[PDB]
C-alpha cells in the first residue's frame, strides 16, 4: 500500500474509502496487455501469476478467477465483495490493486506484485521467529485491523499464507477473498481451519471479534513455530478449537502468554480488541511496550529482515507451482452475475 | 515433542481456504 489525531485520520480514512465503495472504478485494463509468466501462488479459488505490464515494462501480480469456478464454490457475492473492497482501501499495509478486468471466462484483479514471498515460506524454513520479529509483524497486522474495522470491515482469512513480505522487509496483507462490509453480525462459514474462532465453528453470529482472535493465531504460529491448535484433519482441529484448551512453548515470555490468553479467550465479555478500549488494549499490553506505533506505520522502524532479491521479476521467495493454461471462451460466462465486477 | 508431532502431521504445507 501507499506509504504514509487519531479520530482525524480515521475520519478522512472513510471518507476517501466510502467515495471509492459508492462508485468502484471497473475495467482498467484487459488481458493482452500483460504478458503471464510464472505462477507466484494458487489458493482454493484462484491462481496468481507474475506478470509484465507490456507498455509500462512493470511486474504485478494478477491473480485469476475461473467464473465458473467462483459459481462452483459459491463465492459471487464474496469475489465481488473482494474486488468492491481491495479497490476502495489504502492503508501501508495492504496490498495495492493497480487494474481489474473481466473476460468471457475469467475475472482479473492485478496487484502490484510484492517480491518478499509469503510469510509462510520464510516461517517454515527458519522455523519460528523471535518475540521482537513476531511482534515487529503483529504491530503492522494490528495497525491495519483498527484501519479495516473502522470502516465496518472483517477480514476473515489472516494467515501467514494471505501475509506478504515486501522489499522493505514489512507485512502486505493480500487475498480479501472473504472481507466484507458489516455493520451487524454475519454467519457465513469461511476462513481457513487452523484459524477460525470457535463462534465460526459453532455455526453461530460473529462479528470483528474473529479478526483479533486470528490475530492471536498468528502471533502464537509466529513465535512457536507451530498452531495452537494442530492435527490432521479439519474436525479434529475444531474440536481442539472449541475446547480452548492452549499450551505455550517453554521460551515465551510471561507478557506473550498473558496476550495470547486475552487474544485467544472463550468470554467474548474479556476477549481484547472487543472491549470498551477496544484495540487500544492491545496497543498498550506489557507485550508492546517497545512498540513505537507511530514509526512502524511510517515504516521507519527497521525490518528484522530484507528479503533477497535479484532483479524486479525475481521470484526466488516464492515455491514452483505446477502451470496451466488460461483459456478464454468466446461464449460469455456468468455474465449478469458479475456485471459490477 | 509439540514440534516433532507437528512436522509429523499432515498439516505443515499450505493451508488453502475453506
Ligand atoms: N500481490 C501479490 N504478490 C505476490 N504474491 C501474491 C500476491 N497476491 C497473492 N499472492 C500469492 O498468491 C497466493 C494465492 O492468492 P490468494 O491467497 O489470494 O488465492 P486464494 O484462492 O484466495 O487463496 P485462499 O485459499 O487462501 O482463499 C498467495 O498465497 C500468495 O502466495
Ligand atoms: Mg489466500
Ligand atoms: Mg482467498
Amino acid at each position: 500500500g501507499n506509504a504514509a489525531s487519531v479520530k482525524e485520520f480515521l475520519a478522512k480514512a472513510k471518507e476517501d474509502f466510502l467515495k471509492k465503495w459508492e462508485t468502484p472504478s471497473q475495467n482498467t485494463a484487459q488481458l493482452d496487455q500483460f504478458d503471464r509468466i510464472k505462477t507466484l501462488g494458487t489458493g482454493s479459488f484462484g491462481r496468481v501469476m507474475l506478470v509484465k505490464h507490456k507498455e509500462s515494462g512493470n511486474h504485478y501480480a494478477m491473480k485469476i478467477l475461473d467464473k465458473q469456478k467462483v459459481v462452483k464454490l459459491k463465492q459471487i457475492e464474496h469475489t465481488l465483495n473482494e474486488k468492491r473492497i481491495l479497490q476502495a482501501v489504502n492503508f501501508p499495509f495492504l496490498v495495492k490493486l493497480e487494474f481489474s478486468f473481466k473476460d468471457n471466462s475469467n475475472l482479473y484483479m492485478v496487484m502490484e506484485y510484492v517480491a518478499g514471498g509469503e510469510m509462510f515460506s520464510h516461517l517454515r524454513r527458519i522455523g519460528r521467529f523471535s518475540e521482537p520479529h513476531a511482534r515487529f509483524y503483529a504491530a503492522q497486522i494490528v495497525l491495519t485491523f483498527e484501519y479495516l474495522h473502522s470502516l465496518d470491515l472483517i477480514y476473515r482469512d489472516l494467515k501467514p499464507e494471505n501475509l506478504l513480505i515486501d522489499q522493505q522487509g514489512y507485512i502486505q496483507v493480500t487475498d480479501f477473498g472473504f472481507a466484507k462490509r458489516v455493520k451487524g453480525r454475519t454467519w457465513t462459514l469461511c476462513g481457513t481451519p487452523e484459524y477460525l474462532a470457535p463462534e465460526i465453528i459453532l455455526s453461530k453470529g460473529y462479528n470483528k471479534a474473529v479478526d483479533w482472535w486470528a490475530l492471536g493465531v498468528l502471533i502464537y504460529e509466529m513465535a512457536a513455530g507451530y498452531p495452537p491448535f494442530f492435527a490432521d484433519q479439519p474436525i479434529q482441529i475444531y474440536e481442539k478449537i472449541v475446547s480452548g484448551k492452549v499450551r505455550f512453548p517453554s521460551h515465551f515470555s510471561s507478557d506473550l502468554k498473558d496476550l495470547l490468553r486475552n487474544l485467544l479467550q472463550v468470554d467474548l465479555t474479556k476477549a481484547f480488541g472487543n472491549l470498551k478500549n477496544g484495540v487500544n488494549d492491545i496497543k498498550n499490553h506489557k507485550w508492546f511496550a517497545t512498540t513505537d506505533w507511530i514509526a512502524i506505520y511510517q515504516r521507519k522502524v527497521e525490518a528484522p529482515f530484507i528479503p533477497k532479491f535479484k532483479g524486479p521479476g525475481d521470484t526466488s521467495n516464492f515455491d514452483d507451482y505446477e502451470e496451466e493454461e488460461i483459456r478464454v471462451s468466446i461464449n460469455e460466462k456468468c455474465g449478469k452475475e458479475f456485471t459490477e465486477f | 515433542t509439540t514440534y516433532a508431532d507437528f512436522i509429523a502431521s499432515g498439516r505443515t504445507g499450505r493451508r488453502n481456504a475453506i
